């Protein structure tokens, strides 16, 4: 009755992972010595990876285990080393509070001066912004093309000395740069104003993310990448034609899903083997990018065909359907930021819609915005409540399959929409 | 058949400084006079006092520190003598198992559990004033520390059965057997065959109880076969376990376990150094003021207490388990 | 001359005392009559020994666990290990 295993144990040098064949219906402590002299103070003990290790007094079979599981050698967990007892109150005071980490120190003075930086920033440009649109005035433009000109050559000099300001500067630098690049060539707010501000988000974005030494900041910076691009064609095509009857957002719409559908062949595109673990981890920083421009161009559409009131109910279904697509690939995708934020986009999608009826004086959709809102959350309370119903373990086969079929029919129904809508076939 | 040891001599924990720590008295209540307004509305008073007040509680400070060094090196001491009663399965193999030498302080002591041992330091202050009323937030501080440090917490004590001479346990039908089995497998291990042995009456004895003395080393005498054990003193009459014991017992100590409470327990005793163990149905209810050897204990869930007129004696007992022993046992088998 | 180990078979390890410079063909039926293809005694996770073999000469000694199992098909798997 023998189950065959692999240990590993890692406490002199390094660790060896060696196969065996325990004997099983024995408890533990009598085969802990045949491992114990393989592959080799306090009792150790077979532990599965991530788990409390095994009581002794329990068999390979009655806690399971399985022909091939990996079980690491763990010591006991026994219990907590007697804890102080102190009764004069400013001693019990002083001692017991030094888990705190409390040395204030040359620091905890960086992160406050980093975290200074970009709070100067991003008031700046708040305030400037907020002066040149209150008002009409050419200082508001003069302060911006100052401090975003300020902060591209900062974070451009103080790349390779901490790295960790460098992006993060880099980051929070193209709020400037947006105000900057969206402020010249005046007019009343500009048709091709937000062209040469998403251009220049776009050429910022690649600048850095060319520049940047390693992972954490690719995601963001692809992602602003991509929906520059997007929002750089869109203007494109509304800023050289005279046409802008809601022929945006269907563009916007399109191009998400595009961008959505087509992630794994344009995330791929940036791109011994021993930068492997690197490499890979780029890689999939870059696919989170284009999927949030998946959501982000396709929210950016999505508000402007609901835009205005009694618009078209073309644009309300193409809305919803485009929700329900990006929603129901939530399952296509490995990785939990990927998925997370195919899942967001209908909440994203809420709130965007809210705010647009806010900002619009409607006042009766956007209380029809909030319900829809408490719907969305509602079905997520459903989901995370009793953890059974999500979970594609326990769904059947060609029922799976035919809801399969449906979000691979539910997403091939906006083109035709779209094509109908903008009167392209309405000729 | 079996291997060899050889005695290497045994590593030398961290002793605690058994010493004298004196701690000064506190103040002597000093009468401040009230300030007598015209010379306070300007601006010995309280200021003076309230700096003494903060010097002796940096004194303070500074014995309490000294005091938990004392308690950190005998608890330190008690946990390298006296493990918990799953690490003594790893100890046989290597160069620590017969290692408590009789000049030791440590020898012929067991450990029966954690709980409260009263810290072997002395604390004692040098008050010498005939009741002159002290200062009251001094006092009150150094009558804080003298009741709460004085006592370490829950560390491993010592059943000396050294100076005993009967272990009378009472209890369980079982339960009582853990306690029994826990400090017969810590005698077992830490001390030699040829320093003491260990000897069993009992009815069932070989039925996965009691059984896993078959491959104990210190079951043994002298220069008999018997078979396959070599003395095998785990049987089933007392007096035939004394007949047993007759060549033997007349120092290499002894540890003389029974399991009936009937059938003539202690007709080996009432000697001059065998230590017999007993397992008995029920309590006396007025036994004439216990001796400090041969106590009474009543082995609870996981309290082992005495009997002193319940004054409990361990607050967290340590029961082995059966099979446990077995392999104590199995592993201490291979080396003599 | 006589070594009294722990057999396993399904458990229940027993406690037998198995001679030291003799045959286990003897002794395979022996402790099949005892504690119960050809089987032999094996150290826990490890290779079984050789059918005529002597015990001291393959070096076990009072207090090991030996298993019944069957003898294998030739190799004795010699446990690459990679580090």
């Amino acid at each position: 009755p023998i189950v065959r295993v692999a240990v590993l144990a890692a406490g002199d040098d390094g660790g060896r992972l060696t196969e065996m064949a325990l004997p099983s219906e024995l408890p533990l402590r009598e085969i802990l010595p045949a491992v114990q002299r393989i592959v080799q103070p306090v009792r150790l003990s077979l532990a599965p990876i991530g788990g409390a290790p095994f009581s002794l007094d329990a068999t390979l079979d009655t806690v399971g285990v399985v022909d091939g599981d990996l079980l690491a050698l763990q010591a006991v967990p026994s219990g907590p080393p007697a804890p102080r007892i102190v009764e004069d109150i400013a001693d019990a005071a002083v001692i017991f509070s030094e888990a705190r980490r409390r040395q204030w120190g040359p620091t905890h003075i960086a992160r406050g001066a980093a975290l200074a930086l970009i709070g100067l920033i991003l008031v700046g440009t708040g305030l400037s912004v907020a002066h040149r649109v209150i008002t009409g005035d050419l200082l508001g433009q003069f302060i911006v093309s100052g401090i975003a000109l300020a902060t591209v050559i900062a974070a451009l000099a103080v790349r390779n000395r901490s790295a960790v300001l460098a992006t993060s500067l880099a980051v929070t630098a193209l709020v400037p740069v947006a105000a900057a690049f969206a402020l010249g060539v005046p007019g009343d707010f500009g048709a091709p104003n937000v062209l040469l501000a998403a251009a220049g988000v776009a050429a910022w974005s690649l600048i850095s993310m060319a520049g940047s030494p390693d992972d954490r900041g690719i995601a963001v910076f692809t992602a602003t990448a991509v929906t520059g691009v997007g929002v750089l064609l869109v203007a494109g095509a509304a800023s050289l034609w005279v046409i802008s009857s809601d022929v945006i957002g269907c563009a916007l719409v399109l191009l998400g899903l595009i961008v959505t559908v087509q992630a794994a062949q344009l995330s791929a595109m940036w791109a011994v083997l021993a930068d492997l673990p690197r490499r890979v981890r780029v890689s999939q920083a870059h696919q989170t990018g284009v999927i949030a421009a998946g959501v982000l161009l396709g929210v950016a559409g999505s508000v402007a065909l609901v835009s205005s009131a009694n618009a078209s109910p073309w644009a309300w279904y193409i809305v919803v359907a485009a929700a329900a697509g990006a929603a129901l690939r939530a399952r296509v995708w490995d990785s939990a930021a990927c998925k997370a934020w195919l899942l967001g986009h209908s909440y994203l999608l809420a709130v965007a819609l809210l705010v647009a009826f806010v900002i619009g004086d409607r006042y009766q959709a956007a209380l029809w915005a909030l319900a829809a809102l408490a719907v969305l959350v509602l079905v997520w309370i459903v989901a995370a409540l009793n953890p059974k119903i999500a979970s594609p373990d326990t769904y059947s086969l060609p029922m799976r399959r035919m809801v399969g079929f449906l979000a691979t029919g539910l997403d091939a129904s906006l083109i035709p929409v779209m094509a109908l809508l903008v009167g392209l076939f309405s000729l | 058949s079996r291997l060899i040891f050889e005695h290497q001599r045994r590593l030398t924990p961290p002793t605690t400084r058994k010493g004298t720590i004196t701690i000064e008295p506190p103040p002597q209540l000093p009468r401040v006079v009230p300030p007598s307004l015209l010379r306070r509305v300007l601006p010995m008073r309280t200021e003076e006092v309230d700096a003494e007040r903060a010097d002796y509680l940096r004194y303070l400070s500074v014995v309490r520190d000294n005091v938990r060094a004392h308690a950190a090196e005998q608890r330190a001491a008690l946990e390298w003598s006296h493990p918990e009663p799953e690490v003594l399965a790893t100890i046989p193999g290597t160069r620590r198992q017969w290692e408590r030498d009789p000049r030791d302080r440590d020898f012929l002591v067991l450990r029966a559990g954690r709980h409260d041992v009263p810290l072997d330091a002395a604390l004692k202050v040098k008050d010498t004033a005939d009741e002159i009323d002290l200062e009251p937030v001094a006092h009150s501080a150094l009558r804080g520390l003298l009741d709460v440090q004085r006592t370490v917490r829950d560390a491993p004590t010592g059943l000396d059965v050294a100076k005993l001479a009967r272990i009378t346990v009472i209890g369980e039908a079982d339960e009582a057997r853990a306690a029994i089995r826990a400090w017969i497998a810590q005698a077992v291990t830490w001390h030699d065959p040829t320093m003491l042995g260990v000897a069993l009456a009992a009815p069932d004895l070989e039925s996965g109880d009691w059984s896993w003395l078959k491959w104990l080393p210190h079951v043994d005498v002298p220069n008999e076969a018997d078979g396959v054990g070599p003395a095998r003193y785990l049987t089933t009459s007392t007096a035939e376990l004394r007949e047993r014991l007759a060549p033997a017992l007349a120092l290499k100590h002894l540890l003389v376990v029974l399991d009936d409470p009937d059938a003539d327990p202690d007709d080996i005793a009432r000697l001059t150094g065998v230590t017999v163990i007993h397992r008995t149905t029920e309590l006396p209810n007025r036994e004439q003021y216990p001796d400090p050897e041969r106590p009474i204990l009543r082995v609870a869930d996981g309290r082992i207490e005495r009997w002193q007129v319940w004054q409990p004696c361990v607050d967290v007992a340590d029961a082995m388990s059966a099979a446990e022993a077995a392999h104590i046992a199995r592993r201490l088998s291979r080396w003599d």
